[PDB]
């Protein structure tokens, strides 16, 4: 939660406030900067949700299944949580091989600071803020999970046989109208 | 053979390049022999006595003594009852910068509270896996690295409202 | 200077509110910082160029104005 | 390329970093501002590419 | 909207403004975005699912 | 009217200017900050108008 | 681009640059995004409404 | 405010880590005012006068003065008419090996034939694109790198049969 002390993000969808109007000769607030990016990302999420579904594959993501019920997924694009993200992780997961099984992708939020990654320190050469600490980064990585209801399903298997195919991009809202 | 002026400059550029491994360290939390006349240090001594902890350097840079007018509107550093200015690694030889400035603010209780009498700078310090934090007690360290410079002082004391701003200007030859 | 021995020591008072980052005037990568807890009005940091007993803090408490947070900075570079 | 000295635009899609979280009592970096809009423009580009193709008349 | 770090009115408390865009319902304003149409109090046209004008033009 | 005196937002679609490239050691104009989000909002509006019409229920 | 806010310390001071992306027309340029194709001076394909390649694949 | 005895050794380890880029260089090909009495070498100088060219270093290592009985029974060097022992990088602090040895041989006409009066060593030399040979005249060099150490000499000479060999032992702080 970014409403807390370290960041104090003041964004809230219910207030219907869509623009931060800065004024001259005033002390700048980091909360205003956080809200400035929050609003645009929120509305981009809304536009994406109006079309796509969290388990919609756009391209790639061709799976490979070994003889030992080990499963791995090739790189590709997918819509998860308001953004179309490029999956490029080399997971191995093993399924049980019996009953209904579902493969999904889980998104984990993590905070990257200067304390961990030195590159985030200011490197503008020959100025007073050189090597000084600054803003953090929000890192959102994707990983495979099996039979996890919280994750967004991308594939479904029955006894290790693929259940449904999708040759081309999935678009849930479009598909409802077309159906 | 003679050592060129640029050699000191380049060996300074080397210790500046190591900055990501540089830690202030402080120690000697029990008395000296005489608390009013600390012993001369020993150049062979490999680590501080009674080590309290290690804190990452807040700053490591080349510097040179400042001069007027060409430094009159720049980020001057007061040290050693003189005046100094920052120089960037890619200007070192042109400016003649062979002196390194070293600093770390130990703030409050981010290392154990108590008296201290020894201070120095190590490099190639390594912590155990997943210890990311800039401030370390000796059990969290995996390798203490090499002790470059250190000094003995009359005792200090600390509390949560205090900050110790230990610092130096040096070269590995301190006296050319 | 009247609790330490003498006048020739370097002693100054820093006021961090002068380096509050304003939108226009403040340079982006300049000396100014974003307003917060430390870069705040009614705050001062006193730099002292010599050794002191902790009790000097209490002396400043006798002199400083009410409602101002105090920090005290010892500078090692004078004593060498 | 905005990764160079005069701008130092630190955005990179491979890092999967999606938000520049500013903290109080810190200096403000121009690179953070550049990355702040670069992330939004990159994800807008991804959203557009998922639907349209370059040269598609509307 | 004042500075949260201080939390009290001050010379340095004021900062940026906000643009608020509230939505209100109308009857026959032509400038407003129409969502429904009625004839003698009876619904005129239905839409069971999402409406997309450009998509529907392509599909037609 | 965000071109007015308090804000002075310099955004205008005819200029075909898509990004604000900040530089070090210069003033941070509030007009630049306003234009930074105005550009993104305008292009998001374009992307929405390419698919939807005003009053389209979802 | 210079700051034109009256009565500020940063008046007329330099600031952020702008990235200008001007579109221009070209013939047989493989890098450009194709909009039309002609054979011997005749139009090769029409499109009466918006083109959407990803949608078009699903519809096809 | 002292350095530890290890600190000089680390700079020496750094100098030995550069070895692949290190070249002998030779110069002052025309007379002094007196060939038997050279002037003082100026530590501010960036490169030799009247540069003849460059040859890759044939041996670079840490070294120290020998001690009996142990070093008399190890790998060995004789120079200054006196005995020295070689040291490996992973033992440097245990041995105290703060001296760096540099050596190269110039054979026949592999650089142009002539008299010389300056000898020294450079690091970070880069030849022009496509050149790979260990002997270089100035027109074959893209970046001359940095001259760390040199000395002025009484006049010397070469012919097609001969090898001119020059070698230094140096240390990073002659003045503690």
């Amino acid at each position: 939660n970014f409403k807390g002390s370290p960041y104090l993000d003041r964004f809230d969808p219910s207030k219907d406030r869509t623009k931060v109007l800065f004024n001259p000769d005033r002390p700048l607030q980091q909360a205003e900067l956080n809200e400035m990016q929050s609003i645009d990302q929120y509305y981009l999420k809304n536009l994406g949700d109006a079309i796509f579904k969290d388990g919609d594959k756009q391209s790639g993501l061709g799976f490979t299944l070994s003889e030992d019920n080990v499963l791995t997924v090739n790189p590709g694009y997918v819509y998860i949580n308001g953004k179309i993200r490029y999956y490029d992780n080399d997971d191995s997961v093993k399924i049980t091989g019996v009953g209904k099984e579902t493969i999904g992708i889980k998104l984990t939020e993590r905070i990257v600071t200067p304390d961990e990654d030195a590159s985030l320190l200011d490197q503008t050469s020959g100025v007073p803020s050189y090597f000084s600490k600054g803003a953090d980064r929000l890192e959102e990585k994707m990983s495979l999970t099996v039979n996890d209801p919280t994750s967004a399903t991308i594939y479904t298997f029955m006894d290790g046989d693929l259940y449904i195919q999708s040759t081309n991009a999935e678009m849930d809202k479009i598909n409802k109208v077309l159906a | 053979a003679i050592a060129t002026y640029n050699s000191h400059v380049e060996l300074a550029k080397y210790l500046v390049s190591k900055a990501d491994s540089v830690y202030l360290t402080i120690g000697k939390s029990t008395p000296w022999s005489n608390e009013t006349n600390p012993p001369q240090p020993d150049e062979n001594a490999t680590v501080l006595q009674e080590v309290i902890g290690y804190k990452k350097a807040t700053k490591v840079t080349l510097v040179r003594p400042s001069k007027s007018p060409e430094d009159d509107n720049k980020n001057l550093i007061s040290y050693g009852n003189k005046s100094w200015v920052e120089v960037t690694p890619e200007n070192a030889k042109a400016e003649g910068a062979k002196w390194v400035y070293l600093e770390s603010s130990i703030v409050g209780d981010e290392l154990p509270l108590g008296t201290y009498r020894q201070v120095g700078f190590v490099m190639d310090l390594v912590a155990k896996s997943g210890i990311s934090k800039f401030n370390l007690v000796p059990s969290e360290v995996e390798s203490t690295g090499t002790l470059l410079f250190f000094d003995n002082k009359q005792f200090q004391n600390r509390s949560e409202q205090t900050t110790a701003k230990e610092r130096f200007i040096v070269e590995v030859d301190p006296n050319s | 200077k009247d609790y330490l021995g003498r006048d020739d020591i370097d002693v100054s008072v820093y006021e961090p509110f002068t380096n509050i980052f304003y939108t226009n005037k403040s340079h982006l990568n300049g000396e100014d910082h974003l307003m917060g807890y430390y870069y705040r009005f009614a705050v001062i940091n006193v730099s002292i160029g010599d050794y002191f007993p902790v009790e000097i803090i209490d002396v400043i408490n006798e002199f400083k104005p009410a409602g101002v947070t105090l920090y005290v900075t010892y500078d090692g570079a004078s004593t060498i």
